[PDB]
C-alpha cells in the first residue's frame, strides 16, 4: 500500500496469467514448422522424428494392456 | 503473437548452442564455446534447443 511504506514491497503480488494458458506443446504443427525453419534441420531427419516420438510418448502415456498371457512364466 | 515468441526463444537457443558467446570461458553449461559444452550437429542442436525451451533455460547473453 502506497499509504503505508511497510505495506509497499511487502505482501505484494502481480499475477499475469490469462495468455499464459496457451500451450505450445498443444500445437505440434507449430513446433514442427519451427524445427523445419531452423537451418540444417529437416522433417525427414531421423533425429527430428525420434525427438517427436519420445516427446509424444512422454506427453501421452499409452493405456494399452494385455488381456491374456499376463503370466509369462 | 505468443506463437512467434515461442519460435524466437527456440531460435535463440539453437543459435546460442551453435554460436555461444564466442568467449573461451563461459559459466553457462548450455552455451557454445563453453568447455563443458561440445559441438553438436544441426539436428542434434535442434533437439537440445527444443529441450532448453521446455526448461526455459537462461541464455548466456543478458536479457533486453
Ligand atoms: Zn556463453
Amino acid at each position: 500500500s502506497a499509504d503505508i511504506d511497510a505495506s509497499s514491497a511487502m505482501d505484494t503480488s502481480e499475477p499475469a496469467k490469462e495468455e499464459d494458458d496457451y500451450d505450445v506443446m498443444q500445437d505440434p504443427e507449430f513446433l514442427q514448422s519451427v524445427l523445419e525453419n531452423l537451418p540444417g534441420v529437416d522433417p525427414n531427419n531421423e533425429a527430428i522424428r525420434n525427438a517427436m516420438g519420445s516427446l509424444a510418448s512422454q506427453a501421452t502415456k499409452d493405456g494399452k494392456k494385455d488381456k491374456k498371457e499376463e503370466d509369462k512364466k | 503473437m505468443k506463437r512467434a515468441a515461442a519460435k524466437h526463444l527456440i531460435e535463440r537457443y539453437y543459435h546460442q548452442l551453435t554460436e555461444g558467446c564466442g568467449n573461451e570461458a563461459c559459466t553457462n553449461e548450455f552455451c557454445a564455446s563453453c568447455p563443458t559444452f561440445l559441438r553438436m550437429d544441426n539436428n542434434a542442436a535442434a533437439i537440445k534447443a527444443l529441450e532448453l525451451y521446455k526448461i526455459n533455460a537462461k541464455l548466456c547473453d543478458p536479457h533486453p
